[PDB]
């Protein structure tokens, strides 16, 4: 559990099953193209600030690759309608992170 | 003749369809699922019935039931699945119900390496059932043989009224290439159908045949009403426990197969004149041997023969004894721990050199050349 | 004999599907060809290989021999690290830089080429499934064991027509990239 | 059908062979009468039975008879029917048969709805092998493998077959042969898998050690156990202990037979494509 | 249990190996979390699983793991459990397993009420042997052995287990691991045969040929086909097509354990008589 | 040395109980049902578990599961039932799980004559499973041996960690008489239990043994966690497909059985000095032979010897070869069509006389004397 | 079908299972001792003139030993309470014929 | 050897049970005895038989030798038809006339006796189940292979106590009838 981060993934295991990004209420993850590996698409966290205590992602990873920091040693943000709008917009793009998200490498 | 480009399993299915098979049933299992997949599409083309049950026991029981009423049927399995059919095979041996069972060998024992090649089902199929048993087992060893051997197996099963095994191999099944097969007219004309007592009176004697021929069984729902069972039956089929009839039944069951030997077993002998060492072998192993003798013959001070039996059981002991007596150097090559070695050594009353390999890999005919140096 | 080819990859990719096409084309052309596939019990993500033997006379052994495989094409590291020991000294090896990183000893031992087949298939043509058609599109000029017309006809009579047109395009594209691979 | 039972019987085999008063001759008579009442011709009837105490029924009817191995009778019957999908085939087996060892075969036959006529003779033990414990033996009885009282629970063949997906499920007994004959007549004319759970009696092996060594005592015991369908449906949940409803329990009239659909597969699949 | 999944696992086998995203790791995580929640010590749990596509679960957990043959997992588990009638044993098997070939074993284990923890991983087809037809495969789909539409009907594992006599029947899915873990927690503490029907997904062999090639499409299809028990009970009989109730379905309380009864048999049998 | 009046099945059950068996599971079938009846009453005596399953597959699977965790178990069946267990037996051979399987032979083939006696399950159990398999099988031939042979079978199964067959016979099973058996102290002193790894850490090496010793398996729920399977396994037990390990595992499995040959098989040799003929035979048929040899002393110029093996598999080929070389006339008496005669003929590199009978009846040793006249 | 016989029993097929006597409303049948047979008792028709068309007895005999006449060619008797009294007092006598019936061997 | 006996009957009569009591009586007396039973697949009504071999020395072959069997007791015609030819010339045969009728050749060849065992068991003793105790009582009185007291004790310690006394009485009756069969 790194200090200062809420949700982080392991790039050496994640395969790109499009399951973890399909359950996030806030839509803070996106499947970016990575041609170094076989499948070619890997999950990258884009908005760690908007992470909610919904452990669902780790509950929906059949690969043991994504982890979320605990409630005791970390503080999670609040629920906002902008988070839901962003989640639905990212979901409606075939689970690929939208281009403008790369405005700061998110 | 006709030339096609295909693989072993589709050739086996095509030969089964051409010979006149119209019923198939089994439980799919790797690597013998290809035959089932081909048959499932091939059979509805000609109006046949394809049914898949929950296990292998039902898969062979439905084939036995369909062929009990006068229909051509076959079943296919591989390794462990065959171990689940041995209960019914004996039944088919006792009630004289024809059936053809294809067995695509893999790496035995239990699952182990389910994607390798082995020849461990020889001594197993020599005597798989309890009690007494006389096994008939073929052995295709080439792409061109998966058709003719299948036709011969069907003809033998219909002629002898007994279960017949087809010892296909993973290497032969999965190989791909160009094959030449006989034409439609001759294949259809060579077909042998089971004999039926037409007569004018009723059957009255389905099992009352001579001491050296199989029983005649008319189809169901045709007027002749007889009883079939797995017990020691009499002339009609009703179970009995008399000593004379019980002994005569098994005596006739053995004699009906051991007396037609001249038509049952074929074997290919090449370079047997003046040879010093024989490389007697069977099955897909020959696919390596035939190549090695092509390279060893380029430079050599001796000639090397070859004797490949195309029918494993019953064994051709009469020819094996003469071959062993004639020559001095013998070498048996197999893909197991010497299971067919036992019969070769029992024949010719002699001890021979052995070369085996049971790690799931092939022979790599460079090994044949290395071993021939001794 | 003429051709001993080894195509290696990861199960579920599709490159290995272009194996039997070359053997069928050689068989139709008058020679003989045999294909043997080594697959693992793993359905997806497992190393898979295809060995192809092409000759002018009857092929007796469906299996190849160690140290005599003329050509190798790998698009995965797992199978490359395993089935690389059968390549004859100074043989033909093809890989892709995005998925395979070879060692300097293999560079000295071989005449390795670097062509990103998967990227070309997915990005340029638009459909990634045609990658196999691209891959053999290079092999025609790699071992030069068969003419292009027979291969094109065998491709035509082995694919549904609904995409065959664009499939043909992919083939042509591969040819051009093959002509861009011979920088020497 | 009547006093002329010798038309459908192998008179040479008669007299029967069971014990002296086993409730299996009644079922044979009911089968013969039902076969004749429907107008069936004996040349088109095949009787296949498994090995057991109730398998001897396949050695008496004058037709095409088959005696299979333990628990495989349903599979042989399925093969025979699929080979000739225009004739009538009747399966007779006990409780140690396809509801004990061949449970998978019976369940799958119910699932795929093959046009069979399964008839289960229920004597609650393994009669032929001298009173072992059946999957239908009630708890507390004395068997040879449970000498201190049976503790294994009971099966519900009618409920089990209904859950499997059988099209016609009915239960009767040898207490009233007329109702049994009527229900057999109704079930044979159906066009799907018909299951008949017939409660027979085995006084020699089951009732001998349970103070029911006579045929009449065991018969009245089964009479006390058995109630009609309406009365059972009118009872309280606490009043339905060891009570079985008789009569036809399920007669679903909308099911596609397996052969009827495989014919469509043949027609639309490779019928010139 | 939590973010630390590596305490109950073998480090030398991770990562998983199934396809890339098969719904089998979720079941493993749920089992680990539930087994840790009860406070069970791993030195007492035996995990027995058969061959197939879901047997690999036996090769990852760090406990006494058994890999059996096809369909015999329940019998081996029964042998182990009666060998040591004081430890917890969990069985994991697929649809092609003991609900397809070893159906008799499952039905009889339900009947005699032995303390097992049977867990069925349902993916509707034969995942390992390249997409054959299963008894739970819906009709009209594409399989390698039925290229024109499946005709065999559907088994109902929950209904069949209820008819057999199971003491605890519950159904869940991988679409929501929290409720699955809660159901597992409620069912593991029971003292009878517990049946857990879990809906998994096989997009590589089912969805590729049925216009459902992506994991998301199959997951949303399963979500659409699944409704809660109360909601399902609130529908009309016609509307209840292709619907399955979710949650604990039967939790009958007053039943006698098979081992608890054989203990009395031992005590009163030859314990000085 | 206590003496009791009983029959074969009662003696087998008593020996199994006194050795320390504490689990049973099977299916009832004539004539191997008396063992189940005795066990169902004798197991609650000592706190054991008896359970009758729905078939024979489950009957052997539950026994394998019980004995996998460290409990001495056994199973019993006859004829067709054994034909249903051959799937699991190979598993017990590959995972090295001890088991004792009693087989009361009856009249094969399939059902046939269920109330008769035959010796047709010899070649069947020589190699019953698919793939490679090394068989160990005993053969009681007297009432006094139904106890000691069971004790020896249990000891061998515990020492070698391999399934052991007990080829009991219907004649021996149903004969009732007075027998002498060893005292309880001697039986309890000679009992052999399987090895345990008391050491620290964890087992971690259940299959990491030398090339001539079996595996060391600790009881479940004790701290040592290991994974068992039927696939080709490495030192720990996880499946593997490496050529070296795969080829070494089967070699070790064969060598662990073919190296203890000095203690595995015994045989009884009587009047083998100055004998002109030998009447080599096995099983209950010997009971006739020993009678006939008692009457042929009346006027015979020639002396007749007798060599009866006590362990059928693996065969005593080393002694058979010398017996064949030393003596001129060999006579083989059996109750089948000569399936164990094949092994005797493979040994000695010779052809020998035979006298078989497969009608479901005994030999009536007057026939032995009539055949000795020749 | 003999003349004037409402019901007759085949002595060579009867065994003595007692089922046939137990289902006779008119009390017509009774079991007599016969030491010449294994079970010692055989069914006998005592009062054929009181027979009723209740073919139930023939419906309950498992060994094909008892036969009844046909309605088309025979006229059956009527229902009386004396017959039912006789049936009850016969069932009370272990399904055997009472001593009074030996008045003329009926 | 000393004695070869054969008890035949119909499956379900219980006469055959009187055999093994004699075997155990001889065993206790200081000899050797063996019993072999031949049955059928029919639960009731079928022919059943038991052969008994009694000797002063070890018994090796369990079965009896055809054409030498000394004593025979039959209470059923179906069995007696089949199991009669094995009797040696001038043997002892016991039958009940109500159930068995022998031919003239059998009367000329054997020393047949007619005692109604089942009628004695049912009418003279009261309980038919004790018929075996009657039959055994005849055998000891005709073969005299085992002393009386040993047989009485062995029979007494092999039956439930609740009827023990009347069982003893049954034995007495049998002896009386045997002494009435010596009119010759
Ligand atoms: C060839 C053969 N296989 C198996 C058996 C075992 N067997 C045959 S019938 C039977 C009892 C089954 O009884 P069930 O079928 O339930 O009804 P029943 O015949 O007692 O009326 C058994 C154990 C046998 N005797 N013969
Ligand atoms: C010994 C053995 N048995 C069976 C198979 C093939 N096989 C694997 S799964 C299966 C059907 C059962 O699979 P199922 O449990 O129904 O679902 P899955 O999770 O595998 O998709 C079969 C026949 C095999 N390769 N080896
Ligand atoms: S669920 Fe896990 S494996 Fe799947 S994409 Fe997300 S992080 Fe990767
Ligand atoms: S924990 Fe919740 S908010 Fe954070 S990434 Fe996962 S689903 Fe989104
Ligand atoms: S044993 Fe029972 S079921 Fe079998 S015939 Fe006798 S009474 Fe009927
Ligand atoms: S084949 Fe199907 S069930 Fe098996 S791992 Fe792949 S997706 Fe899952
Ligand atoms: S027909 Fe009726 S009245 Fe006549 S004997 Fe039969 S049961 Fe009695
Ligand atoms: S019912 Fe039939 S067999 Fe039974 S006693 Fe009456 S007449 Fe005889
Ligand atoms: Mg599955």
């Amino acid at each position: 559990t790194p200090d200062g981060v809420a949700v982080w993934v392991n790039e050496d295991r994640c395969k790109g099953c499009d399951i973890c990004v399909s359950v996030c209420p806030a839509g803070v993850l996106g499947m970016g193209i990575e041609k170094e590996r076989v499948l070619g698409k890997v999950a990258k966290v884009a908005y760690p600030e908007s992470c909610i205590g919904c452990v669902q992602c780790e509950l929906h990873c059949p690969d043991f690759a994504i982890y979320v920091a605990d409630r005791k040693d970390f503080k999670f943000a609040k629920v906002s309608k902008e988070a839901q709008e962003r989640s639905e917009k990212v979901k409606a793009n075939k689970y690929m992170l939208l281009e403008e998200t790369i405005l700061e490498g998110r | 003749m006709r030339e096609i480009i295909s693989d072993g399993n589709e050739l086996v299915a095509k030969a089964a369809i051409e010979v006149g098979c119209r019923f198939f049933g089994g439980y799919p299992i790797t690597p013998s699922s290809d035959i089932m997949h081909a048959m499932s599409v091939a059979l509805p083309k000609c109006g046949g019935h394809f049914i898949q049950m929950e296990d292998e026991i039902s898969g062979i029981s439905v084939s036995l039931g369909a062929s009990m009423s006068g229909t051509k049927s076959m079943t296919a399995s591989s390794g462990p699945g065959i171990s689940l059919k041995v209960e019914q095979i004996g039944y088919s041996f006792m009630a004289e119900i024809p059936l053809v069972i294809a067995d695509v060998m893999r790496s035995g024992p239990s699952t182990g390496m389910p994607t390798r090649v082995a020849q461990g089902d020889v001594n197993f199929l020599k005597h798989p059932i309890h009690g007494d048993f006389k096994a008939v087992a073929l052995a295709p060893a080439s792409l061109e043989e998966a058709y003719t051997e299948t036709v011969r197996a069907f003809n033998l099963a219909e002629m002898l009224m007994t279960p017949v095994f087809l010892l296909m191999d993973e290497t032969v099944g999965h190989m791909y290439g160009k094959v030449q097969i006989p034409d439609l007219e001759e294949v259809q004309k060579m077909t042998i159908n089971r004999k039926e007592f037409v007569g004018d009176k009723k059957d009255y004697k389905p099992y009352g045949v001579a001491q050296d021929e199989p029983a005649v069984l008319n189809p169901f729902f045709k007027g002749y009403r007889y009883h079939v069972s797995g017990l020691h039956h009499g002339p009609i089929g009703f179970p009995t426990e008399d000593a004379k009839i019980g002994g005569d039944l098994i005596d006739r069951l053995f004699h009906k197969i051991e007396s037609k030997q001249d038509i049952i077993n074929e074997n290919e002998e090449m370079d047997l004149e003046g040879a010093e060492i024989v490389i007697i072998a069977y099955g897909s192993v020959s696919l390596a041997v035939k190549e090695a003798l092509k390279d060893y013959h380029k430079e050599s001070k001796q000639k090397v023969g070859f004797f490949r039996p195309k029918t494993l059981w019953p064994s051709p002991a009469k020819r094996l004894k003469e071959i062993g007596d004639k020559y001095e150097k013998i070498l048996v090559i197999e893909l197991n721990k010497g299971q067919y070695l036992e019969e070769i050594e029992r024949a010719m009353q002699r001890k021979v050199h052995f070369f085996g390999q049971a790690n799931g890999r092939t022979i790599s005919p460079k090994q044949i050349i290395a071993k021939l140096k001794e | 004999m003429e051709a001993q080819l080894r195509f290696t990859g990861v199960g579920g990719q599709g490159v290995l599907l272009a194996g039997e096409i070359l053997a069928e084309a050689k068989i139709v052309s008058g020679g003989y060809g045999t294909k043997t596939s080594t697959y693992t019990s793993q359905v997806r993500g497992g190393p898979t290989k295809v060995d192809i033997l092409l000759d002018k006379d009857e092929i007796i052994f469906p299996y190849a021999k160690e140290g005599e495989i003329d050509f190798m094409l790998s698009v995965a590291q797992i199978s490359y690290n395993q089935f690389k020991s059968d390549i004859k000294q100074g043989g033909i090896v093809v890989i892709d830089p995005n998925l395979v990183t070879p060692t300097k000893e293999d560079e000295e031992k071989y005449q390795i080429y670097k062509i990103p087949i998967i990227s070309i298939a997915k990005d340029e043509v638009g459909n990634i499934i045609t990658q196999s058609v691209v891959a053999l599109a290079i092999t025609v000029e790699l071992t030069k064991c068969v003419e292009e017309n027979i291969v094109l006809d065998t491709m035509l009579k082995k694919v549904p027509a609904k995409v065959a047109d664009t499939n043909k395009k992919a083939f042509e594209i591969g040819k051009k990239h093959a002509l861009e691979a011979l920088k020497v | 059908m009547a006093f002329n039972y010798d038309e459908y019987l192998r008179v040479d085999k008669i007299p029967t062979l069971w014990c002296w008063g086993c409730g299996d001759g009644v079922i044979l008579k009911s089968i013969i009468r039902t076969i004749d009442a429907l107008g069936w011709k004996m040349d088109d009837v095949c009787l296949v039975s498994g090995i057991g105490c109730s398998g001897r029924m396949s050695s008496y009817v004058n037709c095409n008879t088959v005696h299979t191995t333990h628990g495989r009778a349903v599979a042989y019957a399925t093969g025979i029917k699929m080979a000739n999908p225009s004739k009538h085939v009747i399966v007779v087996s006990g409780d140690g048969d396809g509801f004990a060892i061949g449970g998978n075969h019976t369940m799958h036959a119910c699932r795929r709805n093959i046009d069979l006529n399964f008839i289960l003779v229920n004597n609650f033990i393994y009669g032929l092998t001298n009173s072992q414990t059946s999957p239908t033996t009630p708890n507390g009885m004395w068997t040879v493998t449970a000498q201190w009282g049976n503790i294994d629970n009971q099966f519900d063949p009618c409920a089990l077959t209904t859950a499997a997906g059988a099209s016609f499920v009915a239960r009767e007994s040898v207490l009233d042969p007329q109702k049994l004959e009527k229900v057999l007549k109704e079930g044979f004319s159906h066009k799907g898998f018909s299951f008949f759970d017939v409660h027979s009696n085995c006084h020699i092996n089951l009732g001998r050690k349970n103070k029911m060594g006579e045929a009449s005592q065991m018969l009245k015991w089964m009479e006390s156990r058995l109630v009609s369908k309406r009365q059972f449906e009118a009872m309280s949940p606490e009043e339905r202990v060891d009570k079985f409803p008789t009569g036809v329990l399920r007669h679903d009239t909308d099911r596609k037979e397996y052969c009827e659909a495989y014919q469509e597969i043949i027609e639309k699949a490779q019928g010139k494509q």
